[PDB]
RNA sequence: CCCGCAGAAGAAGCACCGGCUAACUCCGUGCCAGCAGCCGCGGUAAUACGGAGGGUGCAAGCGUUAAUCGGAAUUACUGGGCGUAAAGCGCACGCAGGCGGUUUGUUAAGUCAGAUGUGAAAUCCCCGGGCUCAACCUGGGAACUGCAUCUGAUACUGGCAA
RNA sequence: UAGCUAGUAGGUGGGGUAACGGCUCACCUAGGCGACGAUCCCUAGCUGGUCUGAGAGGAUGACCAGCCACACUGGAACUGA
C-alpha cells in the first residue's frame, strides 16, 4: 500500500523531472502542500496548485534552467521505518549548504537554515539538491 | 571524622598537596568529600603557591571538621599575608 | 603549462595463432593547475608510443572544474562500475589526501587540499573517470544560485 | 538488512582463529625435541628441510623448523620455538629460535647475525 | 505533584495485588529506530478493585512484599 | 643520537646544498655535488611518489639536523595547533635554539651553533641553555656567553653570515653578540624550495 | 644546581637493498646449500641463497615472535548485497510483531526549546604557569554526547473522539 | 538450553530485624516468571578509563581513583558504633 505519500511525492518529482514534464500531479494533504511551499519559496519549482474539494488534486510546475533539472537529488531521510529527529544542534546542511533539508519543527516546517536561525529541531522530512 | 588535610601530588622531590576535606579513614589520597585549595612547597616566586577557598573552610568547619596541623598552619599564614 | 602525468602503465596479449602478441597501455592525465583536467588512454605496441598516444588524447577531452581555492565546493560522490569515490573539502594547508589514481587527478586539476576516499575496486582506470566524473558533478554557490533564481548571499 | 531483521538478530562478527595455537598467545614457549629430521617440500621447491618434533611445556606436540644451515639438536635438546610457519612444508607452523637454550647460533654468518644468534665477531 | 506511573492491568488474580504493564516507547541505541518496551510491576491495590484491562496510576512506596513496592492511586478508564 | 657522518654525503644524495659546511668554499669545488654519492651515483633515479614524499622529508630533517622521533613529534604538535600545519611544522623548526643562533651568526654551520648551545656558551633572558631543541619566543633576547664571547670560531662566524641573507625576523647587535627574536618567520621568510605539503601527506599514510 | 682542572680525550650499533618498499654490483654455490610476510627465488651470468664492497632506514637502540584495533565498505547503524558470482523459503493462509489514505477537535506519550539537579577527582581537549627544554607536574575552562524533575511549542508520530 | 518455580506468588495473624520485607512460622488463596528469552550451560570482578579509529564503533579493564568479593578449604557465631 501507499505507506509513505511524501516519499511518494518527492518520487513523481525526481521521476518527472528525468522524464521532461512540464507538470506533475499528486493527490494532495497540507503535509504534501506545506512541502510545495517550500520547495516554491527556495526556488525549486516553479509554482504549484491545488485543485477541487472532495478530492483535491496537488499539481506542482516542474522547473528548468538550461535544459536541465533543477533539482539533482531529493531524496527522504526520515521514512516511516526509521524517523529521524535532530536537535538544534545537529540540525544537517546539504551540499555543504547550497541544498536545503527539509525540516518540521512545533513552527511549521521549514527549512534547516530557518529552523537553525529560530533555534529548533525536528523531524527531517528530506533532503533537497 | 571529616577532617580538612593535605592530599600529595605531584612528581618525586616536587610535592603539590591539594587541601581536601574527607572522612579520616580513607586513604590520603582516596575519595574525598570536597577539594578546597591547593598548596605548593617549592613554588618559584610570582607564583601564589597557596589557594584557599576560606568560605568553603569556614562552611565545613562550622560543622564541625577537624584541620590538620598543617592546613591550620596555611589558613594562618594567608590570613596574616591577607 | 599543462601538467601531465603517468598513472599507470600494462602489458597486454592477443594470443595470436603463432602465440602470444603484446602490446601495452598507458593511462595519463594532463591539467591546467586551475580547473580544468583531462584523461586519456592510449593504446601501443610500445610504451613510448602508447604515453604519447595518451597525452594527445588527454590534451582534448578535457574538462572544466569549478574548483574553490584550490578546494571542493562541497562533498561529492563519483561512481563509475565499480569504483565508488568520496571526496570533501578541507582546510588550507591539510594537502591532498587520496589514493594513488585520485591522487594524480586532483594535483594535475589544481585540488591542493582534499580528503578523499575510494571505496569498491580500486582499478585505476575505474578510479580515474569516476572521480573526474564526480569534480564535474560539482556546482557551485554562483552556479547554483542562477539554476534556483536567487542570489549569492540570498543563498549564502 | 533491514533495521527490524537486525534488532531480531543483530550483525555478528566471524570470530579470527590463531593460527599458532600451541604458543598459546606467548611469544615463545619451550619445549624437548622428540625427534629430529629431514623432509621434503611441497611440489615447486626441491631440497632436504631439517625439522624437529617438539613436546612443548603445555602437552602440545608440533614440528618447528631450524632455520639456517647447520645445526647441533638431537633427542631431549631444549628449544625454544617462535611463531611463523615455512609455506612450502605442511604441517610446519614454528621456527626453533637459534641463539636460545640449546639452539647455537649458525656457525661463521656475518650478515643478519641478530636473527641467527651470532655474537658479533671480534 | 508526585512522580508516577500509568500502565495496564495484565493480571488480577492475587489477592489485593495486580500486575501492570508500563510499556515505554524508547530509541535504539544502535540502530536509531523507536522500538515500544514494556515493563511489569507487580502494584498493591487494597479494595482488590483493578480488574484486567483497566489503566491505572501508580506510586512507589516502601516494599510491601518479596517483589511488590507499587501501590495504586486511581484507575483511569475502569471500563474494559 | 646525532648525525656523524660525511656532511656533504648527505647534499649529494638530497641533490642541492644542506648549508652542511662553512661557505668559505664552493661547494662544487669541495665534492660532486651533482652525483650521488656510492658506486651506483651515475644513475638517474626514477624515485615513485613514496620515493619524493620521502626525499623530502629527509632533506628538511637534514637541514636542521633531526632525528626522525623528534621529528614525528614536531608534526604533531604542528597538526594539534591552529593554521596551516605545513608552515606551523616549519616554524617549529625555526624556533629550535640551534637554528636561532646559526640564524644570527654566532655559529658557522647548525652542527657548530649546536657545540657552542651544548658547550653552555648561550644565554636566553640572562639564562644559560644547554639544550639544542629549546623552542625560542618572540622577544627574547640569545646572547653569547661572556667567557665564550672570546672564541674566534665565534668571531669568524659573524664574518660568514654576512655573506648571506640576513634573516628578516631575528635583529642582531653584532658587537653586543646578541640578538632578538622579534616574530616567528612567515612561510614567505624562509626559503621556497621547501616541499611542506609532502611532509604533511607523508605522515597522513 | 654553580665553579675549577685535564685532555678529543671515556662513549654506535641493528635491520634492510626482486616487487609491494627507500636502497646494486661482484664472488661463491648450481633445484644443492639455503631464503621466504605475500607473489615467488635456486637447475653454471642469481640485484631474491652465502660473503664482500657500496648504499638506504632507524638509532642507545635495532630486528623477530606474540596480542588488539586499523587498512577491511570483509557484518556495511553511519556504510554492502541476493537473475547468472555466496545468497528469494516449493507455494499459500495467518496469530504475535512491524508499517498506516484523508479531515477536524482534543491530548501532550515520542519529538523539540528553556531552566534546575546531577553526571567524583584524575585522564582526553583549550588557554596558561613551573621544572635549563621535553617527558612530567599544575591553575582555570570546556567537555562528560547521560539521567531525572519542572516550564513551555503542536509541525510530525502516537493515544482518544468525530 | 523452552518451559522453570511449593516459601514458590499473594493475603491474614504471631514472631524477628536498627529498619520495610516470605526475613521466619501457622493458616488461607493458586498463583508467579517466560519468546521484550525465563530456566539451564560456558565464560567473567564492575566502572571512571586505556588502546585503535575521521567518526560511528571495535578490543580491553596493567598502573592511578571509586565500588564489590575473598583471606589454606567448608561452616558458625561471639565481642563491638
Ligand atoms: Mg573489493
Ligand atoms: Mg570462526
Ligand atoms: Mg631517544
Ligand atoms: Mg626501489
Ligand atoms: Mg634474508
Ligand atoms: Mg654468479
Ligand atoms: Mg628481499
Ligand atoms: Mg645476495
Ligand atoms: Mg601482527
Ligand atoms: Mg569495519
Ligand atoms: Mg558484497
Ligand atoms: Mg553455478
Ligand atoms: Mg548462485
Ligand atoms: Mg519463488
Ligand atoms: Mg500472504
Ligand atoms: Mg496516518
Ligand atoms: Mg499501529
Ligand atoms: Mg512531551
Ligand atoms: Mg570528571
Ligand atoms: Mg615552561
Ligand atoms: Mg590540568
Ligand atoms: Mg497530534
Ligand atoms: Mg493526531
Ligand atoms: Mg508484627
Ligand atoms: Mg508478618
Ligand atoms: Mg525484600
Ligand atoms: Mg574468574
Ligand atoms: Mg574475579
Ligand atoms: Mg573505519
Ligand atoms: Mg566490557
Ligand atoms: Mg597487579
Ligand atoms: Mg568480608
Ligand atoms: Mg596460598
Ligand atoms: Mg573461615
Ligand atoms: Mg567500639
Ligand atoms: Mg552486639
Amino acid at each position: 500500500s501507499m505507506q509513505d505519500p511524501i516519499a511518494d511525492m518527492l518520487t513523481r518529482i525526481r521521476n518527472g523531472q528525468a522524464a521532461n514534464k512540464a507538470a506533475v500531479t499528486m493527490p494532495s494533504s497540507k503535509l504534501k502542500v506545506a512541502i510545495a511551499n517550500v520547495l516554491k519559496e527556495e526556488g525549486f519549482i516553479e509554482d504549484f496548485k491545488v485543485e477541487g474539494d472532495t478530492k483535491p488534486e496537488l499539481e506542482l510546475t516542474l522547473k528548468y534552467f538550461q535544459g536541465k533539472a533543477v533539482v539533482e537529488s531529493i531524496q527522504r531521510v526520515s521514512r516511516p521505518g526509521l524517523r529521524i529527529y535532530k536537535r538544534k544542534d545537529e540540525l544537517p546542511k546539504v551540499m555543504a549548504g547550497l541544498g536545503i533539508a527539509v525540516v518540521s519543527t512545533s513552527k511549521g516546517v521549514m527549512t534547516d537554515r530557518a529552523a537553525r536561525q529560530a533555534g529548533l529541531g525536528g523531524e527531517i522530512i528530506c533532503y533537497v539538491a | 571524622m571529616v577532617t580538612i588535610r593535605l592530599a600529595r601530588h605531584g612528581a618525586k622531590k616536587r610535592p603539590f598537596y591539594q587541601v581536601v576535606v574527607a572522612d579520616s579513614r580513607n586513604a590520603r589520597n582516596g575519595r574525598f568529600i570536597e577539594r578546597v585549595g591547593f598548596f605548593n612547597p617549592i613554588a618559584s616566586e610570582k607564583e601564589e603557591g597557596t589557594r584557599l577557598d576560606l568560605d568553603r573552610i569556614a562552611h565545613w568547619v562550622g560543622q564541625g571538621a577537624t584541620i590538620s596541623d598543617r592546613v591550620a598552619a596555611l589558613i594562618k599564614e594567608v590570613n596574616k599575608a591577607a | 603549462e599543462l601538467q601531465e602525468k603517468l598513472i599507470a602503465v600494462n602489458r597486454v596479449s592477443k594470443t595470436v595463432k603463432g602465440g602470444r602478441i603484446f602490446s601495452f597501455t598507458a593511462l595519463t592525465v594532463v591539467g591546467d593547475g586551475n580547473g580544468r583536467v583531462g584523461f586519456g588512454y592510449g593504446k601501443a605496441r610500445e610504451v613510448p608510443a602508447a604515453i604519447q598516444k595518451a597525452m594527445e588524447k588527454a590534451r582534448r577531452n578535457m574538462i572544466n572544474v569549478a574548483l574553490n581555492n584550490g578546494t571542493l565546493q562541497h562533498p561529492v560522490k563519483g561512481v563509475h562500475t565499480g569504483s565508488r569515490v568520496f571526496m570533501q573539502p578541507a582546510s588550507e594547508g591539510t594537502g591532498i589526501i587520496a589514493g594513488g589514481a585520485m591522487r594524480a587527478v586532483l594535483e594535475v586539476a589544481g585540488v591542493h587540499n582534499v580528503l578523499a576516499k575510494a571505496y569498491g575496486s580500486t582499478n585505476p582506470i575505474n578510479v580515474v573517470r569516476a572521480t573526474i566524473d564526480g569534480l564535474e558533478n560539482m556546482n557551485s554557490p554562483e552556479m547554483v544560485a542562477a539554476k534556483r533564481g536567487k542570489s549569492v548571499e540570498e543563498i549564502l | 538488512a533491514t533495521v527490524n531483521q537486525l534488532v531480531r538478530k543483530p550483525r555478528a562478527r566471524k570470530v579470527a582463529k590463531s593460527n599458532v595455537p600451541a604458543l598459546e598467545a606467548c611469544p615463545q614457549k619451550r619445549g624437548v625435541c622428540t625427534r629430529v629430521y629431514t623432509t621434503t617440500p611441497k611440489k615447486p621447491n626441491s631440497a632436504l628441510r631439517k625439522v624437529c618434533r617438539v613436546r612443548l611445556t603445555n602437552g602440545f606436540e608440533v614440528t618447528s623448523y631450524i632455520g639456517g644451515e647447520g645445526h647441533n639438536l638431537q633427542e631431549h635438546s631444549v628449544i625454544l620455538i617462535r611463531g611463523g610457519r615455512v609455506k612450502d612444508l605442511p604441517g610446519v607452523r614454528y621456527h626453533t629460535v637459534r641463539g636460545a637454550l640449546d639452539c647455537s647460533g649458525v656457525k661463521d654468518r656475518k650478515q643478519a647475525r641478530s636473527k641467527y644468534g651470532v655474537k658479533r665477531p671480534k | 505533584k508526585i512522580r508516577t506511573l500509568q500502565g495496564r492491568v495484565v493480571s488480577d488474580k492475587m489477592e489485593k495485588s495486580i500486575v501492570v504493564a508500563i510499556e515505554r516507547f524508547v530509541k535504539h541505541p544502535i540502530y536509531g529506530k523507536f522500538i515500544k518496551r514494556t515493563t511489569k510491576l507487580h502494584v498493591h491495590d487494597e479494595n482488590n478493585e483493578c480488574g484486567i484491562g483497566d489503566v491505572v496510576e501508580i506510586r512507589e512506596c516502601r516494599p510491601l512484599s518479596k517483589t511488590k513496592s507499587w501501590t495504586l492511586v486511581r484507575v483511569v478508564e475502569k471500563a474494559v | 643520537a646525532r648525525y656523524l657522518g660525511p656532511k656533504l654525503k648527505l647534499s649529494r644524495r638530497e641533490g642541492t646544498d644542506l648549508f652542511l659546511k662553512s661557505g668559505v668554499r664552493a661547494i662544487d669545488t669541495k665534492c660532486k655535488i651533482e652525483q650521488a654519492p656510492g658506486q651506483h651515483g651515475a644513475r638517474k633515479p626514477r624515485l615513485s611518489d613514496y620515493g619524493v614524499q620521502l626525499r623530502e622529508k629527509q632533506k628538511v630533517r637534514r637541514i636542521y639536523g633531526v632525528l626522525e622521533r623528534q621529528f614525528r613529534n614536531y608534526y604533531k604538535e604542528a597538526a594539534r595547533l591552529k593554521g596551516n600545519t605545513g608552515e606551523n611544522l616549519l616554524a617549529l623548526l625555526e624556533g629550535r635554539l640551534d637554528n636561532v643562533v646559526y640564524r644570527m651568526g654566532f655559529g658557522a654551520t647548525r652542527a657548530e651553533a649546536r657545540q657552542l648551545v651544548s658547550h653552555k656558551a648561550i644565554m636566553v633572558n640572562g639564562r644559560v641553555v644547554n639544550i639544542a631543541s629549546y623552542q625560542v619566543s618572540p622577544n627574547d633576547v640569545v646572547s653569547i656567553r661572556e667567557k665564550a664571547k672570546k672564541q674566534s670560531r665565534v668571531k669568524a662566524a659573524l664574518e660568514l653570515a654576512e655573506q648571506r641573507e640576513k634573516p628578516t625576523w631575528l635583529e642582531v647587535d653584532a658587537g653586543k653578540m646578541e640578538g632578538t627574536f622579534k616574530r616567528k618567520p612567515e612561510r614567505s621568510d624562509l626559503s621556497a624550495d621547501i616541499n611542506e605539503h609532502l611532509i604533511v601527506e607523508l605522515y597522513s599514510k
